[PDB]
């Protein structure tokens, strides 16, 4: 799985997610990654996510767009969100995985409950960060 | 607010026990290029849209990740891609599912949301769009690295 | 305890007598789903059968009596969820399952997945004694006049 | 499209959609029914939903779980979610069609923006109701 938020100059937002899926997968399984609201969500209201991890908790937990309903009804903060989602209700729900979300206020989050999440961010105009493992 | 990029190549037990440093620097490295080649386009006035599009697009190219080049293998030794992009403006998104013969689902998933009335296509109706907007077909094999058949063979 | 059914929203021309087959269908199967959940049937055995049953009739946009894609096939889509568990089973662009309400609570009960689609879909299906049907069993010649309208 | 949600003896919410989808459609096309959160949601803590419609409105929109999230994290009723769902916001992006909701405590609800709904609902142990048009 890989994954990709944006906040643009014109304070757009967007997301985009694409995997092969699990090695020796059963032929015809489909995870969080296509599906809108799980693996994959952007409102200009709200937040832009991209998912990784075990498919089938991101999608019963609608992972991506409990973090934008949280942040727009439970007036969390993405940082709020990102905690409650990953570190919370996806292990409640035997989920492991991750996920990488931008704010429309510019705030950047990369939760994961897992040993590592490949993943970097940068703001426009500075320098990028990257990251493997946690710390 | 301020223009900014993320991206992942999936979470998971990535060990540090497992990768050499090399290993993990060929991972930052690819990050890194990918991120940037977004930070760039964001600074130049490109949409978040593009920017997503084209990072997740460098990252199915990518052999390292677990998308589109270097997916990993089903049961049957075959590949199955899924994306998905969403438009936070308009709140379109386009999707495909179960596609084999499309190089970049990500561009399959932007051209579903773009030329279609559709949000969601899979498997050979996915394709026959696709192809039918012009978009190119190809090998299934194409995506097969030695890296993820081993992995295949390890797990069973 | 309680239960609800719907058998789709749109641009509901109409008889009495054309209106009550659509009344007395949606009136059996509440009161199947009503009888099951004063029995202590679950929930989710009393929305998988009440779904099942409009599947089977042919007046309502789900298994028998189907809309047709533009190729004049049938491509059907089920999802079912326990709010219990949070389990959930779908099945998108299946064509060979004469019920895919129960395809879907398959995949709930019978593997660890969400979704399934399509041939893989209908192969597991198979695989745990489910039923192959040509897809020519859903088609009735209202859904198919609504295609020849749609196409003009 | 059809639907049913349940609340049982013991308290459990579950929801089902089944659907051909939409005359017309381009084979491969999905739409909101098999789609957890889209067109089918169930949640003890919240409601379950049973969506039918444009189903990508459905999608873009996650109709079935912004009902759960509206209830949960927006502390609305049933009906408010409902009438803010179906009246307003499929409205607001050219989405027509309605949706079946019970919340944890039995209160039901079968809003549409529709001409009609086919639509039943019944207590255990009363008469149900029956429609089509608007009322
Ligand atoms: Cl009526
Ligand atoms: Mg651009
Ligand atoms: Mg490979
Ligand atoms: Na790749
Ligand atoms: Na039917």
């Amino acid at each position: 799985t890989v994954g990709a938020v944006a906040l643009d100059l014109d304070g757009n937002l967007a997301a985009a997610t694409s995997t092969g899926g699990l090695t020796n997968k059963l032929p015809g399984r489909v995870g969080d990654s296509p599906l809108v609201g799980a693996g994959c969500y952007a409102n200009n209201a709200s937040v832009a996510v991209s998912c990784t991890g075990t498919g089938e908790v991101f999608i019963r937990a609608l992972a991506a767009y409990d973090i934008a309903a949280l942040m727009d009804y439970g007036g969390l903060s993405l940082a709020e969100a990102c905690e409650r989602v990953v570190m919370e209700k996806l292990p409640a729900l035997g989920g492991s995985g991750g996920l990488i979300a931008i704010d429309h206020e510019g705030n950047v989050a990369l939760p994961f409950n897992t040993e590592g999440m490949y993943r970097a961010w940068g703001y426009a105009g500075d320098t990028p960060t990257t990251g493997i493992y946690r710390e | 607010g301020k223009a900014v990029i993320a991206i992942h190549g999936g979470a998971g037990a990535i060990s540090r026990a497992q990768m050499s440093l090399q290993q993990e620097l060929r991972y930052i490295e690819a990050l890194s290029a990918i991120v940037e080649t977004g930070q760039k386009m964001l600074e130049a006035g490109e949409s978040a849209l593009d920017v997503v599009t084209e990072a997740v697009r460098l990252l199915e190219e990518c052999p390292l990740f677990n998308a589109g080049i270097g997916a990993v293998f089903t049961r049957d030794e075959t590949h199955e891609l899924d994306a998905c992009v969403m438009d936070g403006n308009t709140l379109k998104a386009g999707a495909v599912a179960g596609v084999s013969h499309l190089r970049n689902p990500v561009l399959a998933a932007r051209l579903v949301m773009e030329q279609s009335p559709h949000v969601m296509m899979i498997g050979e109706g996915a394709e026959n769009f696709a192809f039918a907007r012009g978009m190119e077909r190809v090998s299934p094999e194409i995506f097969s690295t030695s890296l993820r058949y081993e992995q295949l063979l390890a797990a069973r």
